[PDB]
């Protein structure tokens, strides 16, 4: 039952990371709230993302 | 599963802190003492050319003329310098306000985000990026328009200046066709960046410098 | 099912022919506008998100 | 049987790698252990695990 | 043991090329400057080579 | 078979055009100087067909 | 697998971006310095030269009030030809190591042939010495000519004293380095050759301004 919940996480932080290199690449501005985010940040975001998901797959079935 | 499944996440791996791959310390320490000399000089250059306008009043307050039309030219070359330099310092300001509380430390510097990002938008120029491209290529226009273009006086600072302020596409080492900003500017360090700006500010300098040097003469 | 598997093949090649393009700085201009890379890899990586998204659910 | 504590070694030492990289972009100095941690500690302590862990598994 | 040495091998010499190239190390024992280049260099001509060799 | 020759194949040539890219390894055969960047192009290539090939199966 | 397909899609992807970090020319940044330098050293030399010849002619016809101000002037231009040319000399030797081409800034990194010659383990080499003193001496003689932070030129010999230090550097973390290992240790080729090259522009600089306060 806990195969659900590292579903979720891989495939919320692949979009993450995705989204991240996206922001990176095309030097764009997501802007909902705080700063402008940049895609810089956005980067950063998605490394934390990657490494929170590296450190949660040394622990699965 | 397999080897080679194995071997592309390594290569994953191995590829996705190559993200952390910048310049040395070494390459950033030289670019910011680079900075803080070309900084020096653009100040020295800066003094003599106020001299040369100083220089270039005492003239024709004597004899007002021969010197008048050259003293018109020289004030609206360094009205257009002047502000060409300040939209150059106005970015460069921009860039060094996003590196930290202590300014020469170049180590640090190294990153890129806010300049490409006001700049670039993904394979297009921001609409500040394309101000900085017409000022650029404004200052070469209305410069020549003062002097005469490739003919008439000046000669070859006429040829001199439309080498430095080109904009147009630049092909890189590898052979494949550069845009001029995306070239110079797109993932440079800041400190990178900052002296590459000081360096078309020296270049500003130098030139004006070189037309008031026509002037006297 | 196979519409998760067709769009993550079809965005993945899409979005390395802009990486492609982008690497050698192409402006391939076939129809409408120019294409550039940036187009390709904002297209591609959308559709990658989106399907990475909806498939961990 | 060490198929196990493989696979968590390399998730952890690649957790440290990706959290070193992001610290040397960042240039984030995270002092608890002893001197100034920095990203470059954490990414050379990162890779040399994972080097260990790819040398170890090659016999 | 005929492609899971040179695997392992290959993969921890490119991890310590991609160490070495990241932080700028110059290691040298006499003789030799290893630096990073040749590590990395090492490790992916072997990891090339291994690839088009499994590829037939 | 060919769909797992041509995946070792753009693998080693994508991973060769990465290290001439990094090292600026610039081999000249005959006619045209080879670079990393055609390395990389003609991987990517290779990837891209793949990929897309791969979608509908 | 949702992590399976990021992976082998995605590896290409920082495949791609690290492409990108390697095709930026920042490098190149110092080649184009270099030019710009190498450029502004004639310039400047010719303004020298012709500061120079202007002093011989002013004293010829009037060797009264600056006839030393002219012996002075000729000495510190050998002096100043001489470091010149001696950081001439070390740029020649390695630019001749870059390869063929000499436009080729982003091959020029590698910084290998310098620290070889200026230092071996951790104290200088015996020519690597010689650029130290080279330096040193070159500010020590202009200053006793002018007059050291007194008298005359005492602004620019602060200037100058600035520009051709030696002293012991202190870094970010607070380790004492010494200068040349500081300031030439592991840089570039093309970042060693541009700083020579404004090592160079501050020889001409300083004599510029030299020449300029003997009018």
């Amino acid at each position: 039952t806990t195969k659900k919940i590292f579903q979720m996480a891989y495939g919320i932080g692949a979009s993450i990371v995705i989204l991240g290199a996206l922001f990176k690449i095309l030097h764009w501005e997501i802007d909902f709230g705080g700063f402008k985010l940049g895609g810089g940040f956005l980067l950063a975001f998605g490394l934390i993302t990657e490494a929170i998901i590296f450190f949660i797959s040394a622990f699965e079935p | 599963n397999s080897p080679r499944q194995k071997m592309i996440n390594l290569m994953y791996l191995v590829f996705i802190s190559m993200l952390a791959l910048n310049m040395g310390k070494e390459v950033l320490s030289a670019f910011g003492l680079m900075n803080e000399k070309l900084e020096a000089s653009n100040e020295k250059a800066n003094n003599a050319n106020i001299n040369a306008i100083q220089a270039l009043e005492q003239n024709n307050a004597e004899n007002p003329d021969q010197f008048a039309e050259a003293f018109q030219k020289s004030k609206k070359v360094k009205e257009l310098s002047d502000s060409f330099y300040n939209y150059i310092e106005g970015i460069k300001g921009e860039v060094m306000n996003q590196v930290g509380e202590d300014k020469k430390d170049y180590q640090v510097m190294d990153k890129s985000d806010y300049l490409d990002q006001k700049f670039f938008v993904g394979d297009n120029y921001k609409p500040e990026g394309e101000e900085f491209v017409r000022q650029i290529n404004d200052y070469k226009t209305q410069l020549v328009e003062l002097l005469g273009g490739k003919e008439g006086t000046y000669g070859e600072l006429v040829g001199k200046i439309d080498g430095n302020f080109n904009t147009n596409d630049v092909v890189d080492r590898e052979g494949v066709t550069r845009k001029w900003l995306n070239y110079n500017f797109e993932g440079f360090p800041y400190i990178a960046s900052v002296a590459k700006l000081s360096m078309m500010q020296s270049d500003i300098r130098a030139t004006e410098q070189e037309v008031y040097a026509e002037m006297l003469k």
